[PDB]
């Protein structure tokens, strides 16, 4: 997350990163994420 | 706030009339208020 430099990832003690991430960060006018579960949907706030 | 939203606005589509489904988050802090979520839309258009 600190490579990427905005803060949206799961850190805390014990285990915490328990499934593949297989982010892919893209080119585009403004920042948003979106997953493949909530198609439509466009996350915005990073602790959402 | 009023000028940085319109700025906002504009840095993403430009001045000629786009749009963009990507959302503009903000939160007024305040004592006032309850813990309210006010989502303003777009005005629907037929003719692009
Ligand atoms: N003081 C200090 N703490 C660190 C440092 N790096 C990581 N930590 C702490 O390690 C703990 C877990 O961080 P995290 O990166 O999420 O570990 P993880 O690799 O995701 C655990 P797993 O991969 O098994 O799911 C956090 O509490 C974090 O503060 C560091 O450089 N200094
Ligand atoms: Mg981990």
């Amino acid at each position: 997350e600190n490579f990427v430099g905005r803060d949206f990832l799961p850190r805390g003690s014990g285990i915490v990163t328990r499934r593949p991430l297989v982010l892919q960060l893209v080119n585009a006018t403004t920042e948003y994420a979106e997953f493949l579960h909530c198609k439509g949907k466009k996350f915005t706030d990073f602790e959402e | 706030v009023r000028l940085e939203i319109e700025a906002e606005t504009d840095r993403v589509t430009g001045t000629n009339k786009g749009i963009s489904p990507v959302p503009i988050n903000l939160r007024v802090y305040s004592p006032h208020v309850l813990n309210l979520t006010l989502v303003d839309l777009p005005g629907m258009t037929k003719v692009p």
